[PDB]
């Protein structure tokens, strides 16, 4: 949850 | 499939844990000293004063220093009492801000 | 030789020069406090006492606390 | 009527925008989107870095932070910071100065950097090959900073309360000569907390200081000896 977390706040393709 | 830096960000350092302090070496025997310094809280480790430290990280990219990372300052010292490439930076140590501590480990591109 | 010392290392957190001394030499009694972990000590004090006087009560506490 | 005494001191005396901030942020959308077209064009595209020094000098008044944050700010930052539509980025003293400010706007909160996207803006830049090595580190300072709270992380050591450490370190605990020799500072790790070991005269003396100071050959105007502190 707490890294889907960090995914959705920087993850960039 | 989480990204190889986000599942990074999770590792940072925080108040909580153990500091990570400058030392102060004799240039190039910094390595000879960290590696010393393992025999000696080998040496310590089962006796009634064991060492207080957890870490020394002696960068190839620096030169002039190895780091002591211990929960209080004071436990860095009590391992490099006595020691000698380790004499000068005795007297003091400077805490690498919790911001400038993944940037001890940093390597930039041996090969 | 040199001046006396006003600020000091706080004997728990090892932060250097993070602890201030007030003396309020009204009640007779000198408040050491860490600006950093917030630890304090207070003891009784005379006319002649000062700052370093302060500071070696806290580590005579500490030291006979810690045996 | 008035005196003249009263109109000179209430004359002196007299010396002593949320909707702006909105209409601000309007300006920064309009400008990026200007520079859109204009980058589509094959031109310079100047709105975005003509406005920013009059957005700069308001982001930084600490008495707006709140509005400018709560005004939706980071989603314009985030429009600013976007790449372009030939995937170039923007000027560099955009990214210099948009980076400084997001550095000076901490209050931003967990769904403000999740739904503006300024999370993903500053990771692209930080990712990005032609990013210079400073606006890298500013914008790895900056993920590292608000990555942090999302796991609970701080890096404020004056932030762990007292008795977190004293807990802690409880946590922590294992199991001749000719000359006075110079005794050096116990090196003792203390864990444990000690116990804490706990005018009828200056009437008279003011009075006397105060005849002093009347017995003293005082003029009405302070002049200037040697020319030092000339007045005007």
């Amino acid at each position: 949850a707490a890294l889907q977390e960090a995914q959705e706040i920087f993850g960039v393709d | 499939e989480l990204s190889d830096d986000i599942t990074q960000q999770q590792l940072l350092p925080g108040v909580k844990d153990p500091n990570l302090w400058t030392v102060k070496c004799k240039i190039g025997e910094e390595r000879a000293t960290a590696i010393s310094l393992m025999r000696k809280f080998i040496a310590y480790q089962f006796t009634d004063t064991p060492l207080q430290i957890k870490s020394v990280v002696a960068p190839e990219h620096v030169k002039g220093y190895i780091y002591v990372e211990a929960y209080k300052q004071t436990h860095v010292k009590q391992a490099i009492e006595g020691v000698g490439n380790l004499r000068l930076g005795y007297w003091n140590q400077q805490m690498v801000p919790i911001k400038e501590m993944t940037d001890v480990l940093k390597v930039v591109k041996a090969n | 030789t040199g001046t006396l010392e006003t600020q000091f290392t706080c004997p728990f957190c090892n932060h250097e020069k993070s602890c201030d001394v007030k003396m309020d030499r009204a009640r007779n009694t000198g408040v050491i406090s860490c600006t950093v972990c917030l630890e304090e000590f207070q003891t009784p004090i005379t006319y002649l006492s000062e700052p370093v006087d302060v500071y070696s009560d806290w580590i005579d506490a500490c030291e006979a606390a810690n045996q | 009527f008035l005196s003249d005494f009263e109109m000179m001191l209430q004359r002196k005396k007299s010396m002593s925008a949320d909707d702006v901030v909105s209409a601000m942020i309007v300006k920064m959308n309009e400008a990026a989107e200007e520079d859109r077209q204009l980058n589509n064009q094959k031109k310079p595209a100047l709105k975005k870095l003509t406005l920013l020094p009059a957005v700069v000098m308001h982001l930084k008044k600490q008495d707006l932070k709140e509005t400018f944050i709560d005004s939706g700010v980071m989603s314009a930052i985030k429009e600013w910071l976007s790449p372009l539509p030939d995937r170039s980025l923007p000027a560099l003293k955009i990214r210099e100065e948009l980076l400084k400010i997001l550095q000076e706007l901490p209050s931003v909160s967990q769904e403000t950097l999740k739904h503006s996207g300024i999370g993903r803006a500053v990771m692209y830049l930080y990712k990005h090959p032609k990013e210079s090595r400073s606006n890298k580190d500013m914008a790895g300072k900056l993920i590292n900073e608000w990555s942090r709270p999302i796991f609970g992380l701080t890096s404020n050591y004056k932030g762990m309360t007292r008795e977190e450490r004293e807990q802690r370190d409880l946590e922590q605990m294992p199991q001749f000569c000719a000359r006075a020799r110079v005794p050096m500072p116990s090196n003792k790790d203390y864990v444990v907390r000690p116990k804490w070991n706990v005018s009828r005269l200056d009437k008279q003396m003011r009075k006397f200081t105060d005849i002093r100071k009347k017995s003293r050959s005082a003029h009405a105007v302070k002049i200037s000896i040697e020319g030092n502190k000339m007045p005007l």
